[PDB]
């Protein structure tokens, strides 16, 4: 039950997409930059915290937050 | 006695170094500036930004405890 | 142990020995309530942590009683 | 600031805070943050420019 | 969907779905080539994937995720759909969830967990002490 | 016994102290209310403090560990 | 039929020094600029990994085969050098008159600092440091009784290296073969096996036949090194290997003519040790290197190479193929002409275990004269090999793991050995795991349980001899059936094999050079230890080679890499879960294990074997018996080894094994220091490092390479690096001045 | 208490102890042949050592203690030895401040930085003979300390 939160500093490159493992976040059109796009975590209840999205982040300071809050079995990654 | 007493004021710099780090370094730090945000005891930030293991304060309080436990031995 | 080891290799280890304990006869009518699961990282850095200090506590106490009685007994 | 207009970062959470930066461009799309900042330093995550807004820099003579 | 649709041919191995799997979620990949590639699984081997329709069940979403991602690099494979299977048999589309990639930027999707401005204007743990209430919250 | 118990017991509470005061400036410090105080004005000039202590611990690990192995070989 | 042909390249590349001024050219990242320090380690962290610079495999050949050469030429450097110091700065003719009293040295410390007390009174006039390398007992089983043929030897030495260095450099600048040469494996490894190896053992066989032999006869018989003659003479003059060996008088007619029992003067097979100098019998030594030829040139026209007869590696491999493995070991030969790490994952693991078996062989059976005699010598040979050959397994374990991030394939692995392991691998690595818990259980808590009673004054409820008795019934069975083996299974060979075994004890010198090893209750324990350990470590390797790909934690491990950090706090935390941490786990496992291991032979052979023997027989040990009820309890261990032996290590100061005692401290300071890579993460010393910076940038002393902290798994190699060298500088610094001031 | 060594019986005692440890060693071997020549040049060695260290002052130990509390009369134990270290250690920082500030005037700092520009690297190590006058000057015009840089969130 990991938090996710994109900031209004996002150039929407996608590269969170593209580094998520998870279908947490997704692109979705905005008007805060040219690329007429900005990242969105709608599945968050799928995240587990890996914090792929982070790494990926080109912004200064990442515009793209995940906070670990809530454990469950999708945030735990357990298979068993 | 002097060569000792000069070995406890390194231990105990050393050991105020790392807790007042600790401390002033909780709220943020250019590695991560948003640390009050997490809380004062939490894993760590991922392997981005290079790496942000024992980030959190109370990492700093637990690579004290190991210059205390030095210190006072 | 805890202090060098961190979690992810006991997260594997822990996910074969449940395949182990749910893929054997005799034994899986036993089930689990709470999933296995590794450490947490500040949890295996707390329990390293206590492990050092109480060794280090232990070791010293019974090392300097027993050469103070010894000596002078 | 425009073209190449050496700029002071005033963002906080900036690793760049308190320096001085070169302006690549300037957007005129309406954006959020229209100032892009160059730095001759790079930051932990090897990236050496970053979007700023006009509040956030201030122009050096 | 499609419960019978032919599986890729697998010889067994012990890292598939465990008996939690059977009482819990069971995510599903079914995806359509043209060729018998072979493919390493998720949970460890080589398969041989059918020519026609594959679909084969795996314990978590990111195996099948990472399963579908092999599947679009190694091979030029883009029309995989990840469902999700609950104990009482309810299907649940996943993966891509619209006909469209998550990076691919596409009408009618609602901005999800936006702050408004950088991080460094959140709020301080002192200000919303003893409240429902978190710094990333405006 | 007494000597040494009483010693271990102040380094943990020393250590204590300054884990509670790391943990008092994430959650119970507001800088809106603590402007230009001389709490405040630690936390602005944090980093001074950290690198003079780092640089005493320096000075004294260094000679003192150089005098020690000196006399040694 | 592939013709096995050779082809290559002429100046293929350049012989220039402007590469050598741009670091990181190799690399297409690291030729961009530094911009921070964490550039000048991954400089080094990839500068021998040819894989990640380029992507084709010729390239990577050639860089193999060359720097091979260079490697062989530093060898023959180091070889140049020992030779060297022996003929200039040892006592090696003293040595040779007065093997027994005279103390193997050949390093003269300078006087500057006061270090001229390091010149131990070794004898022979000279004094200096005590080596414990068995230099001077290997020159003199080759026949060595001059410095002249040292200073010769080191002459050809440096050739030799000279000759690796323009082989080396000739391989990559003006003729590299093509990936069609490297790939015929069949005719690498007839080469290997009748050439490099076959006609290496006949040619030293024909060596020790013509010098060793008559040479050493000579030594043991009374006869000054300066009056025997020289090593030319017994060839160029018959007479004298007559007079010596009067099989030499039928000539090579009895080889020709099958009459092989004519060579019963110099082809023997007594089986034991020679009771003048300790060591086995040089005739029984050349015979077994004739054999060793022989059996090693029969073998190498095995396979097939440019001609019709011989072997296929492939067909053989995808021959072998049963029910329970579906296409065998089909796939496996694409595998190892393929991809270098597989090659050099199993060449590790297989050279590691030959040196592993070198050690035991070599203590048991001393091969040189005056070797057992010299127990420092002995000490620090079976130390040495035991060590080296573990650290070649933990890297066998390693790069199986890189080849199996790297370069696996499914294709090639489809129902394969490989294939099949990898489907079942939690089956393996669940069940090896039991047998760890299960090892440790009955290994450490036998010792533990004798703690408690000890302590407790139940001494009678003990794993001991007097109390509850574990003996190994099967070890001490096979030692009783070697004991009689030279009588009923072996019946030319005239002694056991070892006399470790049983038979006899053999006196050198006042000093006893081999006797049984008998095996106790605490035997059996600490042999159990060596398993459970032994299980631990390969069980974490096989754990990262296994799941290096992927796992249920990580369902993509393999595009990760081989040697990542970790996947983030995610999934409760992934960290560490990379193969190369697991190589990480697996070197401290080894190094517990072989530390174990090295202690046990230690302690057994100061306090059953090693020692003196006064008039009439009477036998006196360094620590008498101590071993027999000391080494079933942890107190023993640490009292009666750890303490008591270590007295000669801390009291060295004021002698000439003073620099032992400082290193015995210095080690201690790295292996602690280690811990401060160990229990720390890269976060706190970022920030440390942003606040130092932060007071250079208030001086404007700020260097343009941003500092950063040490990267996670770069921490993690300098925590392991400095934790194994101060443990096994420790070690080697405790183990040398023990056997040094005593014995 | 403490005694000039000269005139501490421990002091004397030591030395015999020192010269009687080598002229053990020295026995067994001959006058003239290896080694024997290389134990006596030893003992003058430590007589020499003992006479220089006369002048220091040691307690019952007889081991020689240095008075660092800055008497004038110690200046040579401690007072000399200091200064001398933080000339030598000031002349190394001030040539590497200056080598730094001319790196970070050229095209690509880094590549200097890496590859040591042995010229320009030598200009600066030859000078600064006087950097105690460098050091002032470069304060006095300001151009030694700095106004603005790099801080975190809470300055
Ligand atoms: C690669 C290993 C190696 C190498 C390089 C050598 C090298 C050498 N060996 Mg040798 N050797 C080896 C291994 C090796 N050996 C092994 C494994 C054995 C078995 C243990 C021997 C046993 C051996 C013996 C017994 C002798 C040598 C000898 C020699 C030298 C001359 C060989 C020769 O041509 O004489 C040829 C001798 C002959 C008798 C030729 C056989 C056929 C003749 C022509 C018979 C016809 C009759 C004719 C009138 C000659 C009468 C001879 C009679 C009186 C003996 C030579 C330098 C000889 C030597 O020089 O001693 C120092 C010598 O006698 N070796
Ligand atoms: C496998 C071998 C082994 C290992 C791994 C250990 C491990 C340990 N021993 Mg131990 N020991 C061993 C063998 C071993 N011992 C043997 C064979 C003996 C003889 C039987 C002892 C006798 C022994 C005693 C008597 C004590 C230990 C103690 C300890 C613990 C110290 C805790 C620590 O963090 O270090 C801390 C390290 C130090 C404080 C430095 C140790 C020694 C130096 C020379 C002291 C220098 C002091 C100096 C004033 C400091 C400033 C110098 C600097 C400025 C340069 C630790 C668990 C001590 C303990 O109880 O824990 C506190 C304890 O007192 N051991
Ligand atoms: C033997 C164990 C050991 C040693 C020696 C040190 C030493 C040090 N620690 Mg430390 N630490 C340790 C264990 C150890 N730690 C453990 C177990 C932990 C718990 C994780 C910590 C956690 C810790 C933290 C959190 C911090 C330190 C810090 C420091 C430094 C303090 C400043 C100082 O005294 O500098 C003086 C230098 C020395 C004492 C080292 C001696 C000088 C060397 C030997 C000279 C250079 C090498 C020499 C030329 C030989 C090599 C040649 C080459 C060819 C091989 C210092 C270098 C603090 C720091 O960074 O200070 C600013 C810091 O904050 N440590
Ligand atoms: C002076 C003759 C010479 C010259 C001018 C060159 C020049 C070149 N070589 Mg080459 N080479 C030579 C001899 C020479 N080589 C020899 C004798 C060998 C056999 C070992 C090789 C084998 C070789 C290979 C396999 C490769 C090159 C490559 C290259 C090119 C780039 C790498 C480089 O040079 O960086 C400079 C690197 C060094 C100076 C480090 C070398 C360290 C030496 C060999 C051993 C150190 C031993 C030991 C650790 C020392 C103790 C230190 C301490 C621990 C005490 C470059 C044009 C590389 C290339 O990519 O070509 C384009 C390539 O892969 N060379
Ligand atoms: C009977 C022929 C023969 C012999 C004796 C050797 C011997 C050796 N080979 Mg080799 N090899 C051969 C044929 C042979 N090879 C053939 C036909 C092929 C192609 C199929 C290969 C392909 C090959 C590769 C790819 C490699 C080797 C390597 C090695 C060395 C292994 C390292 C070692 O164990 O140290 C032992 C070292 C010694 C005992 C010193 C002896 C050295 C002398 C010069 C004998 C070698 C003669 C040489 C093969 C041919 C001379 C050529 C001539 C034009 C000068 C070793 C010296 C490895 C190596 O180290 O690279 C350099 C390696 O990478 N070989
Ligand atoms: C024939 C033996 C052999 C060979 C040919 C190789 C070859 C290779 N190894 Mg491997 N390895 C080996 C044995 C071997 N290894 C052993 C025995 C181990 C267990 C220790 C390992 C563990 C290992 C790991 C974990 C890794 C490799 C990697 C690699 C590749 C890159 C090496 C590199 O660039 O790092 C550069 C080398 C250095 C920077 C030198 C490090 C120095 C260490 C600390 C040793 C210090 C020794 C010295 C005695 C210390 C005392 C002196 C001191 C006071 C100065 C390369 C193909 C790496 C790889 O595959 O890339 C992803 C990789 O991660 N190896
Ligand atoms: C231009 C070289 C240079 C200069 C002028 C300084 C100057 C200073 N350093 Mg610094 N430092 C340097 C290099 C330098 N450092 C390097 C290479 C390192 C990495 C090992 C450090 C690590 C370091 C730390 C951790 C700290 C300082 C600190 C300080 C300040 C207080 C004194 C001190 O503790 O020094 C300490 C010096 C060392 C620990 C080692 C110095 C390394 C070598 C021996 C000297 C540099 C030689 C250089 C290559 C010469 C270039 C010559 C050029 C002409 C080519 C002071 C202003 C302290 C501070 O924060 O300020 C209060 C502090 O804690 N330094
Ligand atoms: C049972 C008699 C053997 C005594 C036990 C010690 C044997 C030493 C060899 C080790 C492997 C065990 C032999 C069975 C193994 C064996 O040879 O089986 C037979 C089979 C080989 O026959 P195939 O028909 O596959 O042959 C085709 C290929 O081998 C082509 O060469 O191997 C397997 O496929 C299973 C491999 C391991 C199966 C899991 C067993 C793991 C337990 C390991 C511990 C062994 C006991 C420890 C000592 C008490
Ligand atoms: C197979 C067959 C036969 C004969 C086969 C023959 C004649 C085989 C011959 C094999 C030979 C003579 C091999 C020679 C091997 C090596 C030699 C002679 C020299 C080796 C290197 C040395 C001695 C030096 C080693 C260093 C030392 C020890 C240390 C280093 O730091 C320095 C350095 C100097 C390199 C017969 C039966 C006769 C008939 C024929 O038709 C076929
Ligand atoms: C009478 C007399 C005298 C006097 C003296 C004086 C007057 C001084 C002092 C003193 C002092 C003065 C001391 C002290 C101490 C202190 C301490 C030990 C501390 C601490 C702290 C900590 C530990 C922490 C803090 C914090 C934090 C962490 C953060 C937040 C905030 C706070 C604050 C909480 C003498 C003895 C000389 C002599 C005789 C006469
Ligand atoms: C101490 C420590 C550090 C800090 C260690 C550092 C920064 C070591 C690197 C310092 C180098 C060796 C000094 C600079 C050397 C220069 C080349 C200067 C040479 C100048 C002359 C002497 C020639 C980490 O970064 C770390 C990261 C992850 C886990 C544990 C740790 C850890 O324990
Ligand atoms: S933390 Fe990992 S799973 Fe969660 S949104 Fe980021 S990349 Fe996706
Ligand atoms: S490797 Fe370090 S930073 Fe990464 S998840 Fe593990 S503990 Fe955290």
């Amino acid at each position: 039950a990991h938090t996710v939160k994109i900031y209004d500093n996002c150039i929407g490159c996608t590269q969170c997409v593209r580094a998520c493992p998870l279908d947490v976040l997704e692109m979705v059109p905005w008007d805060g930059c040219k690329a007429g796009q900005m990242a969105s975590a709608p599945r968050t209840e799928d995240c587990v915290g890996c914090k792929r999205c982070e790494t990926a982040c080109p912004t200064d300071f990442l515009s793209i937050r995940v906070y670990l809050g809530g454990e469950t079995t999708r945030s735990m990654g357990l298979a068993y | 006695d002097f060569l000792v007493h000069h070995a406890i004021a390194l231990g105990l710099h050393t050991t105020t170094l790392i807790l007042v780090k600790g401390a002033l370094d909780a709220r943020g730090s250019k590695l991560m500036p948003d640390k009050k945000d997490f809380g004062y005891s939490f894993p760590c930030d991922g392997p981005g930004r290079g790496g942000t293991c024992d980030i959190s304060a109370w990492d700093a309080f637990y690579l004290a405890m190991f210059w205390m436990l030095n210190t006072i031995g | 142990m805890f202090l060098i080891s961190w979690r992810g290799y006991w997260q594997e280890l822990i996910e074969t020995l449940a395949w182990a304990h749910e893929r054997t006869p005799l034994a899986n009518l036993i089930r689990w309530k709470d999933k296995p699961v590794a450490l947490s990282i500040v949890q295996a850095r707390l329990v390293g942590l206590v492990h050092f200090t109480v060794g280090y506590i232990l070791t010293y106490a019974a090392f300097v009683i027993a050469s103070t009685a010894g000596k002078f007994s | 600031i425009k073209k190449g207009s050496l700029v002071k970062i005033l963002r906080p959470e900036s690793f760049w805070y308190n320096e001085v930066g070169t302006v690549v461009n300037v957007e005129t799309s309406k954006v959020l943050y229209p100032v892009l900042v160059r730095f001759d330093k790079v930051n932990y995550s090897g990236l050496n420019s970053t979007n700023f807004s006009l509040d956030e820099l201030v122009e050096i003579k | 969907l499609n419960l019978k649709m032919p599986s890729p041919s697998f010889l067994g191995s012990t890292g598939g779905w465990l008996r939690c799997a059977e009482t819990e979620e069971k995510y599903a990949m079914t995806w359509s080539s043209d060729q018998q590639h072979i493919f390493e699984m998720p949970t460890g081997g080589a398969a041989v994937m059918n020519s026609g329709d594959n679909l084969l069940y795996l314990a978590r979403k990111e195996q099948a995720l990472a399963l579908a991602t092999q599947l679009r690099t190694q091979f030029k494979i883009q029309d995989y759909k990840i469902y999700r299977i609950f104990p009482s048999g309810e299907v649940q589309y996943l993966h891509p969830k619209d006909g469209v990639l998550p990076y691919q930027v596409n009408k009618g999707r609602e901005q999800v967990g936006r702050v408004k401005s950088t991080i460094g204007k959140n709020v301080n743990p002192a200000q919303v002490k003893f409240t429902s209430k978190a710094t990333y919250d405006r | 016994a007494l000597y040494t118990h009483h010693q271990y017991i102040a380094g943990l509470l020393i250590v204590g102290a300054f884990a509670h005061g790391a943990i008092f400036f994430i959650r119970d410090y507001d800088p809106e209310q603590n402007q230009d105080n001389v709490l405040a004005r630690m936390l602005a000039h944090k980093e001074a403090v950290i690198s003079h202590l780092s640089w005493v611990s320096l000075f004294l690990g260094f000679h003192t560990l150089g005098l020690y192995v000196h006399n040694d070989v | 039929e592939k013709q096995v042909k050779v082809v290559v390249d002429r100046d293929v590349v350049p012989t220039s020094f402007e590469k050598w001024a741009k670091p990181g050219h190799f690399s297409r990242s690291l030729a961009k600029g530094p911009k921070t320090t964490t550039w000048i380690w991954n400089l080094h962290a990839d500068a021998h990994d040819f894989d990640s610079h380029t992507s084709s495999l010729e390239e990577v050949s050639r860089k193999i085969f060359s720097a091979h050469f260079g490697q062989l030429a530093i060898i023959f450097i180091w070889l140049s050098g020992m030779y060297f110091h022996g003929a200039r700065f040892s006592n090696y003719v003293a040595w040779l008159s007065n093997p027994t009293g005279i103390k193997p040295s050949a390093q003269v410390v300078w006087p500057i600092v006061g270090q001229q007390i390091l010149n131990a009174d070794v004898g022979g006039g000279m004094q200096g440091i005590q080596i414990t390398s068995g230099l001077f007992q290997l020159w003199r089983a080759s026949g060595i009784v001059n410095e002249l043929q040292l200073y010769v030897t080191a002459l050809g030495g440096l050739g030799m290296a000279g000759l690796m260095i323009f082989a080396g450099w000739f391989h990559y600048h003006k003729a590299a073969p093509k990936l069609e040469w490297f790939q015929n494996v069949e005719s690498m490894l007839n080469h290997h096996l009748a050439g490099l190896l076959g006609l290496g053992s006949l040619s030293w066989a024909g060596h020790q036949i013509h010098v060793s032999l008559p040479i050493n006869k000579l030594l043991d018989a009374g006869v000054a090194p300066s009056s025997i003659p020289l090593p030319h003479e017994f060839i160029l003059n018959r007479n004298l290997m007559a007079e010596l060996y009067p099989s030499f008088q039928q000539g090579l007619v009895p080889f020709f003519t099958l009459n092989w029992k004519q060579y019963s003067d110099i082809l023997t097979f007594k089986g034991g040790l020679s009771p003048v100098t300790g060591g086995l019998w040089l005739t029984d030594v050349a015979h077994h290197h004739l054999a060793i030829a022989v059996l090693f040139l029969v073998a190498g026209h095995m396979y097939r190479t440019n001609w019709g007869i011989g072997h296929s590696i492939k067909q053989i491999l995808e021959a072998h193929k049963g029910p329970l493995t579906g296409e065998g070991h089909k796939g496996l030969y694409e595998i190892l002409t393929t991809s270098w790490h597989a090659n050099l994952a199993i060449n590790l693991a297989m050279l590691g275990s030959l040196s592993i078996i070198v050690a035991h062989h070599m203590y048991a059976m001393p091969p040189y004269p005056y070797l057992a005699t010299d127990y420092p010598t002995q000490l620090s040979l079976f130390t040495h090999h035991m060590w080296i050959g573990g650290f070649c397994i933990v890297g066998a374990g390693a790069h199986a793991a890189i080849y199996m991030v790297r370069d696996y394939s499914p294709t090639v692995n489809f129902n394969n050995v490989l294939d099949r392991m990898i489907r079942h691998r939690d089956a393996i690595i669940s069940h090896l795991n039991w047998v760890c818990i299960f090892l440790g259980m009955h290994s450490f808590g036998l010792y533990i349980h004798n703690d408690t009673m000890r302590a407790l004054g139940r001494a009678q409820d003990m794993f001991s001899d007097t109390a509850i008795q574990l003996q190994p019934v099967f070890a001490q069975w096979i030692q009783q059936i070697h004991t009689l083996a030279p009588g009923n299974t072996a019946v030319n060979a005239l002694a056991t094999a070892s006399y470790a075994f049983g038979a006899d004890t053999v006196t050198v010198g006042s000093k006893i050079a081999m006797m049984p090893i008998k095996l106790g209750t605490a035997d059996f324990m600490v042999h159990h230890i060596h398993a459970f350990t032994i299980h631990v470590t390969t069980l974490i390797l096989l754990k990262g080679v296994l799941y290096a790909r992927n796992s249920r934690l990580i369902p993509d491990k393999a595009n990760l890499g081989f040697r990542f950090p970790c996947d983030g706090p995610g999934r409760g935390g992934t960290c560490q879960v990379s193969a190369w941490d697991h190589v990480f786990l697996g070197l401290f496992w080894m190094y517990n294990a072989l530390s174990i291991v090295i202690f046990h032979f230690s302690w057994k052979m100061q306090s059953d074997v090693w020692g003196t023997v006064t008039s009439n027989g009477a036998i006196s040990h360094i620590t008498g018996g101590n071993f027999a009820q000391s080494a079933i309890t942890i107190n023993g261990w640490l009292r009666d080894f750890l303490w008591a032996q270590a007295s000669q290590v801390i009291q060295s100061y004021g002698s000439s094994l003073s620099a032992y005692g400082l290193m015995f401290l210095g080690a201690h300071f790295v292996w602690a220091f280690s811990l401060m890579f160990l229990f720390s993460g890269r976060g706190y010393w970022q920030e440390l490092i942003e606040s130092i910076v932060w007071a250079h940038n208030k001086l404007k002393v700020a260097p343009a390479i941003a500092p950063r902290a040490l990267s996670i798994t770069q921490g993690r190699a300098v925590g392991v690096a400095h934790y194994l060298l101060g443990g096994i500088a420790t070690t080697w610094a405790f183990f040398l001045a023990r056997i040094i001031a005593v014995g | 208490v403490l005694t000039p060594c000269q005139q501490s019986e421990a002091f004397h005692k030591r030395e015999i102890n020192e010269v009687r440890t080598l002229e053990n060693r020295q026995a067994n071997y001959e006058a003239n042949s290896p080694s024997y020549l290389a134990l006596q040049s030893q003992i003058d060695q430590v007589h020499k050592r003992f006479d220089k260290y006369g002048t220091l002052l040691c307690g019952q130990d007889g081991l020689p203690h240095l008075i660092t509390d800055g008497d004038w009369r110690h200046a040579r134990e401690f007072t000399i030895p200091a200064l001398l270290f933080l000339y030598i250690t000031g002349w190394i920082g001030w040539v590497g401040r200056s080598y730094l500030k001319y790196t970070k005037e050229t095209k690509n700092p880094t590549e200097q930085e890496i590859i040591l520009d042995v010229p320009m690297a030598l200009k600066y190590m030859l000078s600064g003979f006087l950097w105690p006058l460098s050091a002032w000057q470069e304060y006095r015009s300001g151009q030694l300390l700095a106004k603005e840089d790099e801080i975190t969130v809470s300055p």
